[PDB]
Formats: structure tokens, sequence, C-alpha cells
């Protein structure tokens, strides 16, 4: 009962990966683990209901070892208010909405730790490095984030067109960072990674501002391996993906000794060579 | 209250170490932008040989570290004064005896004798057992040093794994290395190699490295790749092997500790962290 851990989780492939159960067993196989979400009836209503899925990737290995490594066991369940996390109106969505409205224990995926978030949550040391990196098409002339082009994007003629996925940690950086290029970027908003890569491929965007863990992914993954990261994989802001716990939790302790073995160790190698590898 | 008693260590380009001027202080200088560098006493022992006295003298301490120390302070309105780890270490845990002890800068931090550890210090599962981490304030990992013209693979040339007399490689004694090719099984052929051989710092297994007496040095590559942009027969190779990050040390219970980790953050994510890089680690090539 206090050992059985209310757990949170997003779909961010390859870190969580989600896929529907199969319909003649209602079981999860191979190397899943099942995790339910939320699903509304209509729109004029408040009625749902919990539908049986099952999850995978790099961040679900993570947990299943930290699961029998501290000693727990857990319902994992797909956020459904927002994504990773912001702040509106002084209230946050998202993952880190649920972990400090209590109804998650903690959240595992792929969560950057910010000074913000780490305000109203506790976070467990690293486990996988990430930061803000700047993909492009092979060839195109960009420094880095302080590139002109980016910084004071009308001196050029035509514009340099450059967008990144609102509402998380990377379009907060730039706004508190970069205020002419944060209001000049929001006409190229991206819906998601998927689209923001699409973009680029077919010459609607010159350059896409993410999250470096996958954006390095994706890159090593790219179909003909056209779209890069500038700077070999340079990644601005250094952080990295946390698991999110209530502020004093008494978990906090014993999952940063077990991440720090499982590091120590070499296991997070494995999972690396596992999940995060790409032909590129 | 009282001023903070900080501990750090000689390790370029974190920390510099010099020697004050006549009058006792330090000599003005200037950064590769024209900034003044900024100098903090540090008192630190002038014999640093195994098993001598360890009578202490003030000395001139700069650099990538001493800058964050500088800005933690103006942040968070503390007051300090810095010495050098008297024993010359960055700290492991070691059998007595039942008894275990820890060495270097980690057993000042735990026995009082120093109230932080601001340092290019590894964290690693061992000492967050006893200690309190602040997140990151670099990540960087291991590399291998060697002179210009030993070719090398990486981690897993057969030079490495399978050893013998002929090619030579070491890494600093009581440091998060060694604890590192302790911790691990599959690495127990080579740390029994290089237990023969380990230096007690990380400068005098470079220079064993330039003097062609050293023929490879397991060490973090800021470190490793600061020395290779500066000295041209020198050279990183195989690329990082292990990832780790350092962090600011403190005893669990310090009030100070929330705070400092959340300055840590501010300061990746404003540039600072940054700035710092390009003042004191990537600057040359
Ligand atoms: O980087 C972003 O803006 C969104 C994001 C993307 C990947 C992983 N984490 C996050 C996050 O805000 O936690």
């Amino acid at each position: 009962d206090d050992n059985h851990l209310s757990i949170v989780t997003l779909e961010e492939r390859p870190f969580v990966i989600v896929e529907d159960i199969d319909p003649l067993t209602e079981t999860c196989v191979r190397n899943t683990v099942p995790c339910r979400k939320f699903v509304k009836i209509n729109n004029s209503t408040n009625e749902g209901m919990n539908v049986k899925k099952c999850c995978k990737g790099f961040c679900i290995d993570i947990l299943k070892k930290l699961s029998r490594t501290v000693k727990f066991t857990y319902d994992l369940y797909l956020v459904t208010n927002g994504k990773h996390g912001k702040k509106v109106n002084n209230v946050w969505n998202g993952m880190i909405g649920e972990v400090v409205y209590q109804r998650a224990v903690m959240a595992v995926g792929s969560l950057t730790i910010n000074e913000e978030r780490s305000e109203v949550v506790d976070f467990s040391v690293p486990f996988v490095e990430t930061g803000i990196s700047v993909m492009v098409s092979r060839g195109t002339q960009v420094t880095g984030l302080s590139d002109k082009k980016f910084q004071r994007p009308h001196d050029y003629s035509p514009p340099f067109r450059f967008g990144t996925v609102p509402n998380g940690s990377t379009e907060r950086n730039i706004r508190n960072n970069y205020p002419y290029m944060h209001q000049y970027m929001t006409r190229f908003n991206q819906r998601g990674v998927e689209d923001a890569l699409v973009s680029l491929k077919t010459g609607k965007l010159d350059a896409f501002i993410y999250d470096a863990a996958v954006l390095n992914y994706m890159a090593r993954k790219d179909e003909g391996c056209k779209l890069v990261t500038i700077g070999s994989g340079y990644i601005f802001a250094t952080t990295g993906y946390g698991i999110a716990l209530q502020k004093g939790s008494p978990w906090k302790r014993q999952i940063d000794l077990a991440l720090l073995q499982f590091v120590g160790d070499g296991e997070m190698e494995e999972l690396e060579t596992l999940w995060l590898t790409g032909i590129c | 209250s009282t001023r903070l008693k900080i501990v750090t260590i000689h390790q370029e380009p974190f920390v510099y170490v010099k020697p004050t001027m006549s009058d006792g202080t330090c000599k003005e200088e200037f950064t590769v932008n024209g900034d003044p560098v900024k100098k903090v006493i540090c008192t630190g022992p002038n014999d640093t040989s195994p098993g001598s006295p360890r009578h202490t003298v003030p000395q001139c301490c700069y650099g990538f570290c001493i800058d964050l120390l500088i800005k933690l302070a103006r942040t968070m309105n503390f007051t300090y004064e810095v010495h050098l780890v008297a024993d010359g270490k960055f700290g492991t845990q070691e059998r007595v005896s039942n008894k275990k002890e820890w060495n270097g800068m980690m057993g000042e931090l735990l026995s009082g004798q120093a109230d932080m550890i601001v340092a290019p210090l590894t964290i690693n599962n061992e000492r967050a057992q006893y200690i309190e981490f602040s997140k990151p304030f670099k990540y960087q990992g291991l590399t291998i040093l060697v002179k210009k013209g030993t070719r090398i693979t990486g981690i897993n040339d057969p030079r490495l794994r399978n050893p013998s007399d002929k090619f030579i490689y070491a890494t600093v004694k009581q440091s998060s290395v060694d604890i590192y090719f302790r911790r691990q099984v599959e690495l127990s052929t080579m740390y029994r190699h290089m237990e023969k051989h380990n230096y007690e710092s990380a400068a005098e297994a470079i220079q064993a490295v330039r003097d062609n007496k050293l023929h490879a040095f397991i060490w973090d590559s800021a470190v490793l790749e600061f020395e290779a942009s500066q000295k041209c027969d020198l050279v990183t190779t195989g690329e990082l092997f292990f990832r780790s990050g350092f962090g600011i040390g403190m005893r669990k219970d310090s009030p100070w500790k929330q705070n400092v980790s959340l300055s840590i953050l501010k300061s990746h994510e404003n540039g600072f962290m940054e700035d710092l890089d390009k003042t004191w680690v990537r600057y040359q090539e």
C-alpha cells in the first residue's frame, strides 16, 4: 500500500513509447509495462474512461530497474493535462502538475531539470544529459543560439525561419534569455517534433531549436542523414532528465543512489545502446 | 554566524595555484577577454611529498571553480575562506581493522575541516551515500591522454584490456577514477595494472606522459581536453567512455544546499556557465 506508488509519464519516443494492448489478451507482453490513459467520452462532459495501454522505452527500462532495486510497485499512467510541465497563471500543468498536486508520487519520463520546476518539485540526479540544441539541414552556417541570424533575425533578408515546440523548458529558456528572438519565433511554433522534422526537410523551416537528447536522437535516425545538430551535437544550458518527486519526498535518497549505481556499474550504457542508437 | 570554510584542490583549468607576491597579495592579471582575473587567498601546504609535515602558507587561487565560488557567495550572501586539501587528494573510502575512513576533500568535509567542497569533484554513488551533491555544474566524462604518435583506440584497446609491462597506464590515487576501476569487476584486469602505477596528482601524471614514463593517463575529459589544447605533444584518444558530472559538495544537513543547487541551475540557464567555459576552458585549440 505505502509501497505501491502512483507514477506518471508521457509518450516521447524513444524515451517513452505507447502501444495498444492486445484485444484478445488485454495483457502487455514482451518488454512492455501496463500504463493507462484517461480518455474523454465527449467534449460536453467530464466523463472519461481509463484505457489500458502498454509502455516501453528507455525511461521505462529505468523505471523497471528502480522498481526492482528500490523495492516498490507502481500504477503507471500517462498525463493528459498538458505535457512536460508549464506554469499557467501560477498553476503547474503536465507531469510537473501531477506531482505538485499529489496525483503522482513521481514523474518518470523525458522530464527536463530546470530552476523554476525545482522550486515546486524535487528532482533526482540527472540520468540522461540534455539541454538546448539546434537542428538544421547539413551545411547550414549557424554558430549556435547566439548567432546573429537568431538574435537579430530581421538583420537578414530574407530572414532566417526557425521555431520550437512551445510550452516546454526550451521555450521558457528562450523567452527569458532572448526576448526579441522569442517574439519573432512564435510564428514558427511547431505542433510537435514530427511536424518540425517535416517542415525542415521540405524547406519550410531553416532551423528547429529544442531538447538536445531528442534532437540528437532524431539526427542519428534521419533518413539519409540530412538533418544534423550544430556543433557536432552541441548543448546550450546543459542539464538533464530527472525523476521528479514531491518536495520532501522520502523516496529521493534511494532513487538518487540507485541511479548513481546504475551509472557507476555501466548499466546505463546498455540502455543507451538498446534505445538511443542510429546509423547516422 | 560564521564564514564558510571552502576546501579545494589544484586542478587546472578549474583551480590554478600560485605563490603570493612579496607583500603577500596576488598579482593583478587579465583574462583572454580583457577582464581582471578574480583571485582569492588560499592557504595550503608547501611540502606536498607523501609522509611529510603539512605546514601551510598563503597562496593565490583562481579559475573556473574560483569564479563559481565567487558567484555563489555573492548570490547567497555568505563570506568564506579557502584552503587547499591537506593530503592533496579528491577522496575515497579506504579500509583502515574493520573501520573505514574517507581521505582527501571528502574526509575534510565530513570531519568539519571544510563546510563546502568547491572543486572538479565527480558525483558518484560512493560519495553520495555520505555527502550532499549539487546538481552538476559541469557535464563531462573520462577519456585517455597519450603522447602524440601513440595510437590506441580507446577503453577496449587490447594494450589496455590484455595489459603488459610494455605499455603502462594509470590514473590518480584516491580519485573517482580509482573508485570506478575498483568498483567494476569487468574492469578488474585493468584495475590491477593501474594500482602499480597510479600517481599522487593529475599534474604529475600529465608530466609523466610528456616524459614518456607513462604511456596513457585515464582522467577527466574536462581536464585532459584542456591539457591537449595547450600542450601540442599530447592528445586524447577514444572519446568519452563514461560520463559523469562535477557537483558542489556539502554535508547532508547544510542549510545552503537547496539554494546552491538552484544557483547552479540558474547559471546553466542564463549563460553564466557558458561564460565560464569560454573564459577558462574552450579558448585555444
Ligand atoms: O524542451 C522542451 O521545450 C520540451 C521537452 C522536450 C523533451 C524533453 N523534455 C522537455 C521538457 O520540457 O521537459
